[PDB]
RNA sequence: CGAGAGACCGAUAGCGAACAAGUACAGUGAUGGAAAGAUGAAAAGAACUUUGAAAAGAGAGUGAAAAAGUACGUGAAAUUG
RNA sequence: GGGCGAAAGACUAAUCGAACCAUCUAGUAGCUGGUUCCUGCCGAAGUUUCCCUCAGGAUAGCACGAAGCUCGUUUUAUGAG
RNA sequence: ACUCUACCGUCAGGGUGCCCUGACGAGUAGGCAGGCGUGGAGGUCGUGACGAAGCCUGACCGUAAGGUCGGGUCGAACGGCCUCUAGUGCAGAUCUUGGUGGUAGUAGCAAAUAUUCAAAUGAGAACUUUGAAGACUGAAGGGGGAAAGGUUCCACGUCAACA
């Protein structure tokens, strides 16, 4: 995970470890959602998810499109994530769901952690030419979301 | 003050940085240089005068299990003059009570 | 030989004239006082005790004897089920001492052979 | 390359198994056996075999 | 280390010169026996059974190794430094009569030792020993009886069971009596009780 | 068997680094000439016959006892 | 086949292999051949209640302790909040 | 060292100018590279007679280590550019 | 350096215990001496479940070597004394046993035979399946036997691993 559980009052979670799933795209997603508090939150992704808005990406580059949606921060350079964000929406989901079940605030809570943890590989092969096997390897996202009392 | 180091520690992680020697040709402390540390000599250290600390100078005796108590003193063991700590908690506090009961301090309680 | 593993070896792979031996628990002392025997077999519908443990000196029976296990169910150290259902449940013998001893037909002439 | 696709043919069918080891170089042809021996004579146990 | 066989390829394959993998080989390295550094190879200096380890010595020597570290009990001070100890401090080595064959058990022994004075160097050890390490916690190095007073006897041949069994005892003969039983463990001085005839077998040396 | 200095020095079995089979002159050496062994301008080797072998000083030769007269 | 011991190991050691290691597999092929140990006294291995769609999240019971919860020793770092 | 030729040692399981697999075998390398504590006492040499001899080595020059003892400044002349 | 005076290193003499004290002390090979070192052991008592090795962390003498005490914690192992013995100190041969890093979430995503629209079922539908309609081939996208393989067809039944 990273984070605690700060407190079973507080807290309210769900779990989405071992997928197979693009690294960058799933903390960049988590990035554009956490410390902001899950109203704003579930907008966000919702907007992504389908066709509005971009995110702008931060702490990764690579070969990615500036354009006018570059704005988050003063930003320039922007990709659009879609089945990496639909695993999010659904953390954001259930952690306001059993904050309901908790007794909060749950919409209006704030989003304390998300990122992604890897560790361990989940070894998965492919071929190529000349007899040959190369790598093909999935990478573990432990994408989490805890909301706190707010 | 200047410390030591061993060589090419700063370089990358495989060195040991306690002191080896400079062992065949050319190094820049074997040639003798004082800038880039020294080679450490007999001339650096501490003299044939002294040994052993405390804020009052006193050096340690170690009682550790019910063997010999009666022989820790209260003059040069008056600072440090600890127990053992392998030897059973149960032993500890029985020669605590006798050792810090002669009139000396302790470290431990 | 003087060996941890390999001295398991025989207690392990042990025939069945062995494990009718291996079976053990001791006597209590009034059944020493009686005969005069330290151990003897440990069969179902004999009465046991705890010796060492938490279960201590309280009074059981003994459900179950089985042969490769080794390990006896004792009645009335008895817990539930998840679905309820109060079984007898598991303790190996060394654990146990037996109180009841049978005289039947020839145990009698078993215990009084021609040694004892 | 001269090599894998030609050998894919293999009309010919060399070897088949051993009824006593599983030495499959018991050939149609030439009824040889580099282990124990099939048919044999006494078992071929051969001291160059083995190394340890 | 010939239990698997790895040969030399080289460059244009992932393996180098050094035999590690070839007609097999996971972590089973080597021609035959080859490559100590690498892992499941060989051996720097492989042990083996054909090298040295029984040594001569002098066998007048012996007779006067035996007289020395006995020697080395009539001096007081020896013995009851290194390990060994005795209450009555003159009159040493002690010498009783041939009662000491008179003894049968064990309850009887400790008994005579208590009155004659070598009973602290009976009772001595208060706890057993455990284990220790390597070749310490496997095998039989558990239990070790101690090395206190030594009994000797006199009319050879058939010594005494009886003391045996003391707790930290040794029994012996004089004419076997030899250099363990004396200074066990390279220091000098270790107690011991003759007979009378014992003592005039030893009239020797 | 001097752990110490042999294993961290790594000279004692050796000298200088390149020193092979070069610095004993391979193992043995023969009779006349050769190169780069220990061999050349050698005092010992030659005659080579040992044993003072002759038909008299063989088996039967009875010997004498160690004995002299004021001895 | 059994017993005993040696200055003789404690899962990178040593028998191929401590364990379903010749058994999911690979080569025509005597053959090569990996991953791989583990609760407690007693399994009592979480009834019952509550939230979510299963996953997941909280109250409650059992038990010596649940600060032992089944993926069950001690635990560090890159990785990773 | 055989099979084979209108020839190109083309050809024989991607290996053919002597197939491949296994063993003796850990063949061997006069050549090159790599090679694990510290301080102190204390510490040179790149020179030679000589070799079917040359990235070497018998011997000699120079200081290792250990025990026991060992100068010259300069005055009279003599020999040689 | 010159120079003051003290201090550090081995050894000598006078007289033990060692102190006075001369001359010198940049350093690679090399030898000797001295000191720290693992596995193991004759020894083994001492310490231990009222808390042992270990894990982890703090204090932490000063000759370069690496070791005693103390705190959180363990649930059974190991040293006074006294000395002998071995597979005995790591940074490296285009090395060796494995995980993890790197380019990188970047490229690739499988030879240019158009696809458009509506439904059935469902948690989810461009893909299963069905309808409307079009591209496309028809000496084969039609038909069909032997070697070789051997139950892969089939109906039933599942969405986890895996495409």
């Amino acid at each position: 995970y990273g984070a605690t559980s700060t407190n079973p009052a507080k807290s309210a979670s769900a779990r989405g470890s071992y997928l197979r799933v693009s690294f960058k795209n799933t903390r960049e997603t988590a990035q554009a959602i956490n410390g902001w508090e899950l109203t704003k939150a579930q907008k966000y992704l919702e907007q992504v998810l389908d066709h509005q808005r971009a995110i702008p990406f931060r702490r990764f580059n690579s070969s990615i499109g500036r354009t006018a949606q570059g704005k988050e921060f003063g930003v320039t350079k922007a990709r659009w994530p879609a089945k990496s964000v639909k695993f999010v929406q659904g953390l954001l989901q259930n952690a306001a769901a059993n904050a309901e079940a908790k007794g909060l605030d749950a919409t209006k809570l704030y989003v304390s952690h998300i990122q992604v943890n890897q560790a361990p590989k989940q070894r998965r092969r492919t071929y190529r030419a000349h007899g040959r096997i190369n790598k093909y390897e999935s990478s573990p996202s432990h994408i989490e979301l805890v909301v706190t009392e707010k | 003050t200047k410390k030591f180091k061993r060589h090419h520690s700063d370089r990358y992680h495989r060195v040991a940085e306690n002191w080896r020697k400079q062992k065949g040709i050319d190094s820049v402390v074997r040639r003798r240089f004082r800038g880039n540390i020294s080679q450490p000599k007999i001339g650096y250290g501490s003299n044939k005068k002294t040994k052993f600390l405390s804020p009052s100078g006193h050096k340690t005796f170690l009682v550790a299990n019910v063997k010999d108590l009666e022989t820790l003193t209260m003059h040069t063991k008056t600072y440090a003059a600890e127990i053992a700590h392998n030897i059973s908690a149960k032993n500890r506090v029985v020669i605590l009570a006798r050792a810090k009961a002669l009139g000396i301090k302790v470290t431990n309680p | 030989s003087s060996d941890r593993r390999k001295a398991r070896k025989a207690y392990f792979t042990a025939p069945s004239s062995q494990r009718r031996v291996l079976l053990s628990a001791p006597l209590s002392k009034e059944l020493r006082a009686q005969y005069g025997i330290k151990a003897l077999p440990i069969r179902r519908d004999d009465e046991v005790l705890v010796v060492r443990g938490s279960k201590k000196g309280q009074e059981g029976k003994i459900s179950s004897v089985y042969r490769l296990k080794f390990a006896v169910q004792v009645d009335k150290v008895t817990k539930e089920k998840v679905n309820g259902a109060s079984v007898p449940i598991n303790l190996h013998p060394s654990k146990l001492v037996i109180t009841k001893l049978h005289l039947d037909k020839d145990r009698k002439a078993l215990i009084q052979r021609k040694g004892g | 390359g001269k090599g894998t696709p030609s050998f894919g043919k293999r009309h010919n069918k060399s070897h088949t198994l051993c009824n006593r080891c599983g030495r499959r170089s018991f050939h149609v042809q030439k009824k040889t056996c580099s282990s124990c021996g099939y048919p044999a004579a006494k078992t071929r146990s051969y001291n160059w075999g083995a190394k340890a | 280390g010939h239990q698997t066989s790895a040969e030399s390829w080289g460059t244009g394959r992932a393996v180098a010169r050094i035999p590690r993998v070839g007609g097999g080989g996971t972590g089973r390295s080597g021609q035959g026996a080859f490559g100590n550094m690498c892992r499941g190879g060989r051996m720097f200096a492989p042990t083996k059974t054909w090298r040295k380890w029984n040594v001569k010595v002098n066998h007048n020597e012996k007779r006067y190794a035996t007289a020395s570290a006995i020697a080395a009990t009539a001096v007081a001070s020896l013995v009851l430094a290194r390990g060994h100890r005795v209450e009555k401090i003159p009159e040493i080595p002690l010498v009783v009569s041939t009662d000491l064959e008179s003894i049968q058990k064990t309850k009887e022994a400790v008994a005579a030792l208590k009155a004659v004075g070598a009973h602290s160097d009976l009772l001595k050890v208060l706890k057993s020993k455990k284990l220790r390490a390597g070749k310490g916690k496997y095998r039989n190095r558990r239990w070790t009886q101690r090395r206190g007073p030594l009994v000797v006897y006199a009319e050879d041949n058939g010594i005494v069971k009886a003391l045996r069994n003391v707790p930290g005892v040794e029994t012996a003969n004089v004419a076997s009596l030899n250099l363990l039983q004396l200074a066990p463990g390279a220091h000098l001085g270790r107690f011991v009780i003759w007979t009378e005839a014992a003592f005039t077998k030893l009239d020797q040396v | 068997t001097k752990t110490r200095k042999h294993r961290g020095h790594v000279s004692a079995g050796k000298g200088r680094i390149g020193k092979h089979r070069k610095h004993p002159g391979g193992g043995m050496a023969g009779g006349e000439h050769h190169h780069r062994i220990n061999m050349d301008k050698y005092h010992p080797g030659y005659f080579g016959k040992v044993g003072m072998r002759y038909f008299h000083k063989q088996q039967a030769h009875f010997w004498k006892p160690v004995l002299n007269l004021d001895k």
